[PDB]
């Protein structure tokens, strides 16, 4: 068998080939305790990884090793890895290749470090490096699409037309659900609320995963909430506090087609599709336009797919016509796309060896992977 | 504040 | 045989390590006689202390040489230890560790006294001082919660989750036992009785241990008590004289509640707790709600329990469960807790050896202690 | 005749447009007897408001109506407003326009409130409300800066650049010199000095606004603090009693910079002000490099320019010159900036007429002021 | 105490 | 990032 493994902003993921859904669910995050150990009963490590972590959220100084999909802190991110192999999978990694999934366009040295990490850490028998947005669109079962990938650092749109993606026309947006929950928390200030920790993170997390939703229409629905009522929601807090949330419903998701609330130039996710499907052939076009997918978590808001598909029609010629496809798990396309190439006959030719790797170093990998 | 600090 | 000894602002408690029930108890108290003796010297010392004071604390000067947990006399101090260990336990303390009780924020200058001296004068092998409100919990035998510690000096709640104890939101409240007889000292002169001298205060002290409870609430009660005389109780002097007390049966533990009787500006302990766990991070609020851990001689009132669950609820949301941790043998509940500390194999590390003292000098404590 | 009146968390100015200095100097607490009334000659009010409040201190139970920049008692907040214009002022505001002051970040409410109590309790012909930040930088006359303005309750800074704000940069921080009451109030008990009624804690704020000390290399200081005595300095109580402080002088400014003593996740002011201006983007970050303004009654400390120039310099690259701008009248910047606005002939189109927030009501103020 | 209290 | 942003 061969491990899949796809790390994330804040939630990573890990399982097996062949499997429809990750064995192991839980948020990549370490914290270190602040305060000083008093009682000796217990072990009192000192530091928890995943949902270790959550429980015993209060006392912990949470951070998150990876930002906008780009590892900060390495010391850190082996920790989750070692806890990912012998905690939660409960595997050794030296009988098994594993596949790491990420982003496209990042720092080379982003890509580098994991290599040697993988070949010197834990001893893998062989390695793999695969983008993050193509894989969802294997799990789609189309090898002619454009995939909107929508995590926590990054919002990437890229088009695929055949069995590789065209790197020329893929453009990555900064904008994700982890800017959406400083954004709505600023905002939630307004109403007598105030979470600054990175404890109530969290809990800011929460709220947004279970009441923000997307509007129609912004500017008919902010009138409609200046009538009171008909949608104001009551959210009990882990304290027992019961909070009452009002236009911010909409205002948060509604965000990421006009940035401009959060202060950078760039256009609206809406927007920046129309700006790549411009930069391919026109005979290719077509197809894309027919065939846009969205993924990642940030994509779950509950009319996200009728707004987006409203918005882009506005843009496009109205000859073309626009579907968005959303399946109800494109939560972990980006796993189960991975599970199916790990279960191809024709990718054991594209694993990377370990002797392959000590004739060339860790700059293997821009050159065989992609 | 209704919802942490004091305030 | 690690000796653990407890030195409480009205009553001090001292055994061996690894027992159930401390094995020496006698009160904290040094008194000299005020008089000259006519009669020939068959044994009249310079100063009693111990039981033997409370047996003749008729003709001496009864005084506390520990005051709100602060030792305001360190000569009368070093008494009460030169006969703990010599006429009370019977064992040589230089063979032995001995364990020592503190309550939190107390001046450093307090707790370097009495290390100095020990490795001094009884030159103990090894030496620890631990909170009162820790070893509370260790009792109990859980891990997270706030321990309520209210002796006969100080009351000070400590608030942990699962073995970190956070130093900010540890609240002293200088309202304990003493106090609350000092309150008693100024309302029994309305019925007739009038005790003056501090020997006269220790039958106060006997009448509240008896006849004093904790009412449900006050507003009925003091109108019930006003329309007939079911609450009456009598009690007896030494003297064989005959008092009885009505109403403040229940005023003396309200006290606790509103000390705006008293003239203190700071607030009811029911609200003093509040503070504290409002101070504490969200997160951690629901654990503690239902794990609150109450000690000390001063809750040993009937229905206290009963009434302390009522106003955290009325101050608390609804929607969380109030849970008060009462068991039948709080009183000594610091002195089982330190007594299984002792016994652990991993605390044998952190004691303070006389080397350590030596090289250092008295500042050895703030380090190497909590 | 313009009226500017600043109301602060624990201190307010009011004075007239085109001024120097603000006209009435006085605390902003209102406090109540704790007791009942004896002589009956003597004409006893219900609560005292300002200085009266703190002559007979003592006595009264004093309170803040304003908390964290937020008025948590809009009762007592028209009572202190009530004895602005006719006792410290004596003029009448139903002829002149009034200008108030207020945090960034506040709830939406808390300007609604002012608005409708102002026009209607006093019926103003006009009202402006503007950020205390925004009005500091017009003291100082530049036009482009980072302020950091440190008041009583609120610390937040504001980038400006040519009169342009950047709301999405802005960051609050609750860490202000009433905390720091409450953290040198609890680090003064090691010396054995008490200080719990909220009487004693004035005395606390005395102590710390001539003795308290910003110290270049904290690390530094507490080797040689501990080490000698040349840095104690003695202090005497008004009630004749004399206090020495030795480490406690740097280590309460400390906290400033290292909020983990108070138990705060937040970042230190200096990078707070570091992060707020990376927030930014590149190209006015050399600008507002050179232009950062300090400001409130917290920054007051000697040096903790030199202090903050240095915390700076280790974040900031090398090459660019940090230049701290510390005018000696910092203190009452907020009020001076606000005699120039209201001096201001462009602002005369900006006030908010009786007739505006008659068609509309209090919820003008969001769309006509920042 | 030293100041405030007696303690 | 080194230089951009906070990565
Ligand atoms: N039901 C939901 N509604 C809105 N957002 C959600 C929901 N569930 C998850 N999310 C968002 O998705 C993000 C993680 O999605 P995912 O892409 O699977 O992980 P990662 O971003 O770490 O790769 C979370 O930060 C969360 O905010
Ligand atoms: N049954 C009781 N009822 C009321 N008060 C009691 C009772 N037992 C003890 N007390 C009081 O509680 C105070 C504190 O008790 P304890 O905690 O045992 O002593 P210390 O404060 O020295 O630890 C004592 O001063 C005592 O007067
Ligand atoms: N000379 C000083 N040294 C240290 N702290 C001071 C000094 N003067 C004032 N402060 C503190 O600064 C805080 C804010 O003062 P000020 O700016 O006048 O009030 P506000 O914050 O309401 O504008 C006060 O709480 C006070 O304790
Ligand atoms: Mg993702
Ligand atoms: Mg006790
Ligand atoms: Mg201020």
């Amino acid at each position: 068998a061969a491990l899949v493994v796809d790390n994330g902003s804040g939630m990573c993921k890990a399982g097996f080939a062949g499997d429809d859904a990750p064995r192991a669910v839980f948020p990549s995050i370490v914290g270190r305790p602040r305060h000083q150990g008093v009682m000796v009963g217990m072990g009192q490590k000192d530091s928890y990884v995943g949902d270790e972590a959550q429980s015993k959220r209060g006392i912990l100084t949470l951070k998150y090793p990876i930002e906008h999909g780009i590892v900060t802190n390495w010391d850190d991110m082996e920790k989750i890895w070692h806890h990912t192999f012998y905690n939660e999978l409960r595997v050794a990694p030296e009988e098994h290749p594993v596949l790491l999934t990420e982003a496209p366009l990042n720092p080379k040295a982003n890509r580098e470090k994991m290599t040697q990490i993988m070949f010197e850490t834990f001893n893998t028998p062989a390695m793999y490096v695969a983008i993050q947005a193509v894989l969802s669109l294997y799990a789609s079962g189309r090898t002619t699409g454009i995939v909107m990938d929508s995590g926590d650092g990054v919002t990437h749109t890229v088009p695929i037309y055949e069995g590789y993606a065209l790197p020329h026309a893929i453009l990555r947006l900064d904008l994700a659900g982890r800017d959406l929950t400083d954004y709505l928390m600023k905002i939630l200030t307004e109403r007598g609320y105030s979470f600054t920790t990175t404890a109530e993170r969290e809990i800011v997390r929460d709220i947004k995963e279970k009441l923000c939703y997307v509007a129609l229409d912004f500017e008919q629905e902010m009138a409609t909430a200046a009538s009171s009522s008909s949608l104001e929601k009551s959210y009990e807090l882990p304290d027992g506090q019961v909070i009452t949330i009002g236009n911010e419903r909409f205002r948060c998701p509604e965000a990421l087609f006009q940035p401009s609330f959060l202060g950078m130039e760039s256009a609206g996710i809406h927007e920046t599709t129309f700006n790549s499907i411009m930069k391919c052939d026109v005979d290719i076009r077509k197809d894309l336009y027919a065939n846009t997918v969205l993924s990642g978590g940030t994509t779950m808001y509950p009319g996200i797919a009728d707004r987006m598909q409203k918005e882009i029609t506005a843009l496009a010629p109205s000859t073309m016509k626009i579907k968005i496809i959303a399946p109800p798990e494109r939560k972990y396309s980006v796993w189960i796309g991975g599970s199916i190439l790990a279960s191809l006959s024709t990718f054991q030719q594209m694993w990377i060896s370990k002797q392959e790797y000590d004739e060339s170093g860790p700059s293997i990998v821009h050159r065989k992977c992609f | 504040w209704x919802a942490x600090c004091p305030a």
